[PDB]
C-alpha cells in the first residue's frame, strides 16, 4: 500500500520467493539505474549456482563477488560517518574505501538499458569488470599503506579505462580486460 | 588569574603579578589547586600538561554548578623549550568532545 | 487519513493526485494546493517540445527541489536563527516565501502556462545561477535573468 | 532451515558420558515437513543425503502445493510413527517439525471453512488445544526406554513474539530457542540469542553422570556474564562514551568475543567437552573478582585457558 | 492506551511528528558539526600563536635572569600591582551562556622604564602578550568545548529518539490496528450470524 | 462514544454541516472555555459573510481575522518543534510569536458563560480586542528587531490590560479600547 | 479505561464524575481523585456567595489553571531535564507537587470547606500575585500571602 | 494471549481478587526471578494484616517496609532520569538511590527457587535482610554527607555480606545477621 513490506501479500510472497528485488526510487532519483537497493535485497540461489559459475565463467568468481559484497557493505556502514562529517574531513583510508564503494556503484551496479552495448552485460564482461574494480582497490590500499595522497590515486588514467569497460563489445571485451589489467599493474607500479 | 606550574613558571608569572604556585608532584598540585577554586577570586587558572595532564578530574568536584573559574592545561616551560605537541592535543581533545578521531 | 480505504483504492486505480493543504489554506493561501505530496504519473508524457515547451518539465523539477529545501530551512531557522544559516539558506528562505506568496497564492486569476511559466523562471532567479542542477545551461542562458513584476508591482 | 539440519546432523545421544555408559540406545531422526517449497525440499534431501543421516530417518514431506488438509494430517503422521518407534522398539527419536506457521496457516484455513469463532488474529479458538495435541506426544514413559524429542521450527511473523503462534506454541512447549536477526546482520551462525532463550527442563539435565559436574555453573556464569556485556554496550549508545570503568571494557571485549567465538561456529560439530572447553577460554574474566554469580570451586580445575582452537 | 480509530489516527501523527524531529535535529546537528570545525581551527591557530608567545616568553625570562640578578627580577615582580582587573562577560553561544574573558591589562603598573634593568622591560612586555595570548587561547577552548556539548547533547537527542521511540511509536500503532482488526472481524462474524438466522426463521417458518 | 470522532454519525454529519465546531477533551479539562479545537474546527460561510462585517463592524475586519489566523497556524507549526526542544531553544521571534498565541488563547478565545459581563460578546468588542493584540504584536516584533529582550517585553503592565480586556462591559468599552491602544503605544515607543 | 462503554454511559448521563487517579495511589496519596478529569456540573448552583463564599469558583477555576501547567511542565521536564527550567516552571512544578502532597493526600479526616479554602489559598500564594489572572482583585487582596506553615506546625 | 492484560479474563479476575501479582516478561528475559512486576502489582491485604506483622515478626515490621517501598519508588522515578541525562551527570545522593535500589532488588527480592537455601524464606529472615539493608543505607547517607565518596562506598565489604545473606540457612542466619549489623556499624565507622 505505501511500500510497507508487513502487509500481508507480502509476507505470504516473501514466505516462498527463492528471491528479492527491493527495488527503491531513491536511486533513480539519483539518475542510479537499474536503481535496484543492494540493502534489503537477497537471493537463496547463489549457493547452488556458485558450481555453475565455477565451470562456466571462472573459477573465481564467487570469491570476487563475495568481495564485491563485503565493499558494499563496508561503503554502507561507513555512511553515519561519512554523513555525519564529511568525506574530505575522513580519514585517508575510509575516504578509499568511499571512493571505491563509488567506483562500484558508477560502474559496475550502473547499466544503461537505452545503450547499444551495456544494456546487455554477459557473466564474463562482468566477472572482468569486478576482477579490474578489485586489482584497483588492492593496489590502491597497497598504495596508501606506503604514503601516497588520495587525490593522487582519485586521477589515474585507469580509472577512465574501468569507466569505459563497460561500453566495450562483448568480442572486443577479453583483450580490453587483458590489457586494462596490464595498465592498472603498470600504473600503480609507477606510483610510489 | 593563576598558573600552577614549577617554582620558576610560577615565579615567572608572578612577574606579571599573576598569582603562581610551586608544585613537582600531582597530588599537592591538586590539593592546592582545590584551595586556589576554594578562594575562587581568579577567574582563570592554567595548570601545567606535566603537572595535571587531565585538570578534569579535578575541576568537576567543585565549582560544580558555576564555570566561571575556567582552567585549560598548558605547556610546562621546561618542555615548552623543548616543544608543544599542538596537532596531538588537537586530535585527543577531539576524541574526548566528540570520539571519532576524524582529521586529514 | 490517506490510509482510509476510499483515498487508497482511488491511488491504487489514478494516476497520482493534487494534494490541498491545510496549513496553506489557514495561511490565507488559494488555492492551497501543496506541491511537495502532489504528483502527476502522466505528467511526463504530456510536456516538451512540441507539447507545451521544453524547458517545462526541468523548471518543475527545480521548482521541486527548491521549494522542498526551502521549506526544511523554515524549519531549521526557528532554532538555530536567520543569521546562522549560509547566504544561500537565506536565499531559498526568500525564493520559498517568495513562491507561496505569488506562484501558489494564485487567487482567482487565470494564468496561461506561459505566464505561469514565466512566473517560475523569475522565482528560480532569486536562486543563483549555476545553483539551479536540475535545468541544462542552453534553459539557464535562455530564460534565467527576469524579476518579480508580473503578480506584483505590474499585475 | 540450516539450523534444523545441522542438529538433525550432528544430534547424538553420548551415552559415555552418562553414568551409565553403555553401547548406543537406537536412534532416529524423523522429519516432518509442512508447507516446504521445492527449493527447502531439495536443499533438506541433499542434507540427509551427503552425510549419511538419511539411513536412520523417516521423512514425511509435504509441499506447498499439495492439498490443505495433507499440512494437517502430515505431523500426526509423524509423532504417531514416532511414538511407534520409541514406545514399542525402544528408539531415541528426535522429532524435527519443518514449519509449524505453515500448519497454523491451514488450520486456520479450515476453522473458516467451518464458520467458527475466530481468535487473536482470525485463528481458530481451538488452535491451543490442536497444538496442544501435537506436542503433548513427546516425553518419556516410565517403564520403556525409548523417548520422543521435538523441535518445532515456527516463523515469527513480522519478527513478532506476541503472535498468536509463538506465543501459544511457547504456552504449550518447554521453553524455546529464539533466533536473532542482528546476528544475522553481524554474520554470525548460528543466530541464537541466548538472552530471550530458555530451556525449561535444563535444571535437571545436567550435572553429575550428565555432561559434567561444571556446567550449571558454566552456564550461569556465562549468562551472567554475557548480560553483563549487553547491557554495558546497551548504555554505551545511550551515554556515547567509550570512556568508563575498567571493568566494563573487559566485559565488552568478553561479549565481543563470545559473540564471535561461542555462538559463531559456523557447521562445527563442537562437542559438549569442545563446548565447555570454548565456554572456560572465553572466561578470561577475574577468577575472583568476577565470576561470582555462581560460587564454584572448579576455577582450580579448569580456570586459564588462554582462547586457544584447534 | 485506549485503542481507537481516532486514537490511531494521533498516534500515526505523533510518529510522524517524531520523523520530522528526528530529521531537525540531525540538520541541527550538520550545522554544529560545522560551526565546531570552524572553532576547531581557530582554536588550533590560537594554541599554534601561544605556542610562539610562550617560548618567547621563557627566552626573555632567561635573559633576564642572566643579566639580572634573581633577587632583582623578584623585586621587580613584588612591586608591580597584580593585574586583577579581568572579567568574563557572559557570551551567548546557540542558547547557552558562557564566559568570555577580558583583560584591562593596564599600564600604568610599570614602574620606572628607564630604571628597570636592561632585559625587564623584554621580560615584562613578553609576559603580559604572553597573558593576553593565553586569554584568548581560553576563550577558543571554552567555546569549542560548549560547541562540543552542545552536539553531544543532539546527537543524545537523536540516538534516544530513534531508539526507543520512534520503535515504542510503532509497536503502540500495531498493537492498536491488531486491536480495531478483531473487534472488526468479531463485528462481522456477528453480522454473518444474523443474516443466517434470518434465512432460517424465514426458511423454516415458510 | 468515547470521542472517536470516526463514528459514523459524526462523519455523516461532517458532510453536511457549513460550520464545524469541535470540542476537545484537552481543553475542557484545564478548564479553559469554551475548550474549542480551533486546529480541528473550521467554517465554511467565511466568505460569504465579509460584505457584512465591512459594512457593519469595519472595513479592515477580514483581514484582521485572517492575520489573527495566519499567527494562530504559525504558532500551531511552532509547537512541533517546541513539544522537540522546549520553548527556550526557540529564538525571539519563534518564542514571541509563541507567546502571543498563548495571549490570544488565554484572553480573546477564552469567554466564562457564567460570567457577567463575559458571557457575551458583541462584534465591536471582539474587533477591538483583535485590533488591541496585533497592535501589540506588531510593537513587539519592531521591539524585538532593535533588540528589546522579549521577557522584557512580556513583563508590560499593558499586557495585564489586554488580559483584562474582555471583563469590560459594553457600555464602557470604547474607552477602553482607544486608552489601551494609547498605552500600547506610549509604552513602545518609550520601552522601543 | 476512560473510553470504555460503561463510563463512557455513564459520564454521558450523569452530571459529571470523581475519577480516581492509580498514579497518586501509587504515590501514597489518598483519596487518589486527580482533579482534572473530574467535574461537577452542577457546582455552580451550590458555590458563590451567600452559598459557599464569593472565591470559591475562581479559586477552583485558579486552582485547575495552575495544576494543569505543572502537570505540562512535568511532560516538559521528562525531556530537558529539570535544570533546564526557568524560575516559573520550577514555581508551577513545586505547585504541581506540593498541591498532590496537601491538597489531595488528606488521609481518613475530615475537612471543612473553610479549612480546605484557606489550604487553596496557601497552595495559590507560592505563585506570583499577578500570575493568578482567574481571581479577582479583591479576593487577591483579602487572602493571598498565607503561607502553608502557617496552616499546620 | 500475548501478555495483554486487557483482555477480558483478566479484567474480570481483577474485579474479585484481593491480591494482584503481576508478571513481566522483560525481567524473565533477564533471568531475575521471581519477575514480579512490583510497580503493577497490589495487594488490598497490607492493611489488614499489620496487627498480626507487629505481634509475630517485630514491632516496627511495618515501617520496614514502607520505607523499603519508599526506596524502591525513588528507584523507579530516578530510572527515567538516569535513562535521559545519563548516570553520570547526577547528584550522589541520586546514585546512592539507585545503587540502594539495585541491591535491594538482587539481594531481597530475587529468589532462586531451585536453590536449596534461598528457595524458602521465613518472615524474620526477610526482616532482617531489610534492616541490613536500610541501616546500610543510612549509614551511606551519613558518609555522603560527611564527604566520603560514593565510589568508595560501593567498593565496601558489606556488600558481599549483604548479598549473601540471602543463601543462608534458617539456622545460621541469626548469628550472620548480628556480625552484619556490627559490620555495618564498624566499616562506616572505619570511615570516620
Amino acid at each position: 500500500p505505501g511500500g510497507d513490506m508487513s502487509e500481508p501479500v507480502t509476507q505470504s510472497t516473501l514466505r516462498i520467493v527463492g528471491a528479492f528485488w527491493r527495488l527503491d526510487a531513491s536511486l533513480a532519483f539519483r539518475r542510479h539505474f537499474p536503481a535496484i537497493n543492494w540493502n534489503g535485497s537477497y537471493s537463496l540461489f547463489t549457493s547452488a549456482l556458485d558450481p555453475w559459475y565455477r565451470e562456466n565463467v571462472a573459477e573465481d568468481y564467487p570469491e570476487l563477488r563475495d568481495a564485491i559484497s563485503e565493499l558494499l557493505q563496508r561503503e554502507a556502514g561507513l555512511q553515519e560517518i561519512v554523513q555525519l562529517v564529511g568525506p574530505d574531513a575522513l580519514q585517508d583510508a575510509e575516504r578509499l574505501v568511499i571512493e571505491v564503494g563509488r567506483i562500484i556503484r558508477e560502474d559496475f551496479l550502473q547499466q544503461n538499458a537505452y545503450h547499444e552495448v551495456d544494456a546487455y552485460c554477459s557473466m564474463k564482461k562482468a566477472y572482468g569488470i569486478m576482477k579490474m574494480i578489485l586489482a584497483f582497490y588492492k593496489e590502491a590500499e597497497a598504495a596508501i599503506k606506503r604514503g601516497v595522497s588520495i587525490d593522487e590515486i582519485l586521477q589515474l588514467p585507469v580509472l577512465e579505462r574501468i569507466g569505459r569497460a563497460r561500453y566495450v563489445s562483448e568480442e572486443e571485451f577479453p583483450a580490453y580486460f587483458e590489457e586494462a589489467m596490464k595498465e592498472i599493474q603498470g600504473a600503480f607500479k609507477a606510483l610510489a | 588569574m593563576a598558573v600552577i606550574a614549577d617554582p620558576e613558571t610560577a615565579q615567572g608569572f608572578r612577574l606579571a603579578g599573576l598569582e603562581g604556585y610551586g608544585a613537582s608532584s600531582a597530588e599537592e598540585a591538586q590539593s592546592l589547586l582545590e584551595t586556589l577554586v576554594e578562594r575562587g577570586g581568579y577567574a582563570l587558572v592554567a595548570v601545567d600538561e606535566a603537572l595535571l595532564p587531565d585538570p578534569e578530574r579535578a575541576v568537576e568536584r567543585l565549582m560544580r554548578g558555576r564555570d566561571l573559574p575556567v582552567l585549560l592545561p598548558i605547556a610546562g616551560l621546561k618542555e615548552a623549550f623543548q616543544g608543544h605537541d599542538v596537532e596531538g592535543y588537537m586530535r585527543e581533545l577531539v576524541r574526548k568532545t566528540i570520539g571519532f578521531d576524524i582529521k586529514l | 487519513d490517506r490510509t482510509h480505504p476510499i483515498p487508497d483504492l482511488t491511488g491504487y486505480i489514478t494516476e497520482g493526485q493534487i494534494q490541498l493543504s491545510r496549513e496553506l489554506h489557514r495561511k490565507g493561501i488559494y488555492p492551497p494546493i501543496d506541491p511537495l505530496p502532489s504528483l502527476s504519473r502522466l505528467m511526463n508524457n504530456g510536456v516538451g517540445k512540441g507539447k507545451t515547451r521544453e524547458d517545462h518539465k526541468q523548471v518543475s523539477d527545480q521548482l521541486y527541489s527548491a521549494y522542498a529545501n526551502g521549506v526544511d530551512i523554515r524549519k531549521l531557522v526557528a532554532i538555530i536563527g536567520e543569521d546562522a544559516l549560509t547566504e544561500n539558506d537565506r536565499r531559498y528562505l526568500q525564493f520559498a516565501d517568495a513562491f507561496e506568496r505569488f506562484f501558489i497564492n494564485q487567487g482567482q486569476q487565470n494564468r496561461s502556462i506561459e505566464e505561469s511559466l514565466q512566473i517560475a523562471w523569475a522565482l528560480l532567479s532569486m536562486l543563483p545561477q549555476g545553483e539551479l542542477k536540475r535545468i541544462s545551461k542552453d534553459h539557464i542562458g535562455k530564460y534565467y535573468g527576469q524579476k518579480l513584476e508580473e503578480i506584483w508591482g505590474a499585475p | 532451515n540450516e539450523i534444523a539440519a545441522q542438529i538433525a546432523r550432528q544430534a547424538t545421544v553420548r551415552p559415555d558420558l552418562s553414568g551409565e555408559g553403555e553401547k548406543e540406545e537406537p536412534f532416529a531422526v524423523v522429519f516432518a515437513a509442512m508447507g516446504i517449497t521445492q527449493r527447502e525440499l531439495s536443499y533438506f534431501i541433499q542434507e540427509f543425503e551427503r552425510t549419511g543421516a538419511l539411513s536412520r530417518s523417516v521423512l514425511f514431506l509435504n509441499k506447498a502445493d499439495d492439498p490443505t488438509i495433507e499440512r494437517i494430517l502430515t505431523p500426526r503422521m509423524a509423532l504417531t510413527v514416532a511414538e511407534y518407534l520409541a514406545f514399542e522398539h525402544d528408539y531415541h527419536v528426535l522429532v524435527i517439525l519443518t514449519d509449524m506457521t505453515n500448519y497454523c496457516e491451514a488450520l486456520r484455513e479450515i476453522g473458516a471453512a467451518r464458520e467458527e469463532i475466530p481468535g487473536r488474529r482470525g485463528y481458530p479458538g481451538y488452535m491451543y488445544t490442536d497444538l496442544a495435541t501435537i506436542y503433548e506426544r513427546a516425553g518419556v514413559v516410565e517403564g520403556k526406554k525409548g523417548s520422543v524429542t521435538q523441535i518445532p521450527i515456527l516463523s515469527m511473523p513480522d519478527d513478532d513474539r506476541t503472535h498468536p503462534i509463538p506465543d501459544l506454541t511457547g504456552y504449550i512447549t518447554e521453553g524455546q530457542i529464539q533466533l536473532s536477526r542482528e546476528l544475522h546482520r553481524k554474520g554470525i551462525y548460528p543466530p541464537i540469542d541466548p538472552l530471550p532463550s530458555l530451556s525449561r527442563l535444563m535444571n535437571n539435565g545436567v550435572g553429575k553422570g550428565k555432561t559434567r559436574e561444571d556446567h550449571k555453573q558454566v552456564s550461569d556464569q556465562l549468562y551472567s556474564a554475557y548480560a553483563n556485556g549487553v547491557d554495558i554496550r546497551k548504555l554505551v549508545a545511550i551515554i556515547g562514551e567509550d570512556a568508563l570503568t575498567e571493568n566494563d571494557r573487559r566485559y565488552l571485549q568478553f561479549a565481543d568475543a563470545f559473540e564471535r567465538f561461542f555462538i559463531n561456529q559456523g557447521q562445527q560439530n563442537r562437542s559438549i567437552e569442545e563446548s565447555l572447553q570454548i565456554a572456560w577460554a572465553l572466561l578470561s574474566m577475574l577468577p575472583q573478582g568476577e565470576l561470582k554469580r555462581i560460587s564454584k570451586d572448579h576455577i582450580g580445575k579448569y580456570y586459564g585457558q588462554k582462547l586457544e582452537e584447534i | 492506551v485506549s485503542p481507537t480509530r481516532m486514537n490511531l489516527l494521533q498516534r500515526r501523527g505523533q510518529l510522524r511528528l517524531a520523523q520530522k524531529g528526528v530529521d531537525l535535529l540531525k540538520k541541527k546537528r550538520d550545522a554544529l558539526v560545522a560551526e565546531f570545525f570552524g572553532l576547531v581551527r581557530e582554536a588550533m591557530e590560537a594554541r599554534k600563536a601561544l605556542d610562539q608567545a610562550a617560548k618567547e616568553a621563557y627566552a626573555a625570562l632567561l635573559l633576564a635572569q642572566a643579566f639580572d640578578g634573581p633577587e632583582v627580577v623578584a623585586g621587580a615582580a613584588l612591586g608591580v600591582p597584580p593585574l586583577e582587573g579581568v572579567e568574563a562577560e557572559v557570551e551567548n553561544v546557540w542558547g547557552s551562556k558562557v564566559p568570555r574573558l577580558k583583560a584591562t591589562f593596564p599600564d600604568g603598573a610599570l614602574l620606572s622604564p628607564v630604571g628597570t634593568p636592561a632585559y625587564t622591560l623584554e621580560a615584562s612586555r613578553a609576559f603580559r602578550r604572553y597573558a593576553e595570548a593565553l586569554i584568548r587561547v581560553a576563550n577558543t577552548e571554552t567555546r569549542l568545548k560548549k560547541i562540543g556539548e552542545e552536539i553531544k547533547k543532539t546527537t543524545r537527542r537523536v540516538n534516544a529518539l530513534e531508539q526507543v521511540v520512534i520503535p515504542g511509536i510503532r509497536a503502540q500503532i500495531r498493537f492498536i490496528q491488531q486491536v480495531l482488526e478483531q473487534r472488526e472481524r468479531e463485528d462481522t462474524f456477528r453480522l454473518k450470524r444474523i443474516k443466517g438466522k434470518i434465512e432460517a426463521r424465514e426458511a423454516e417458518e415458510e
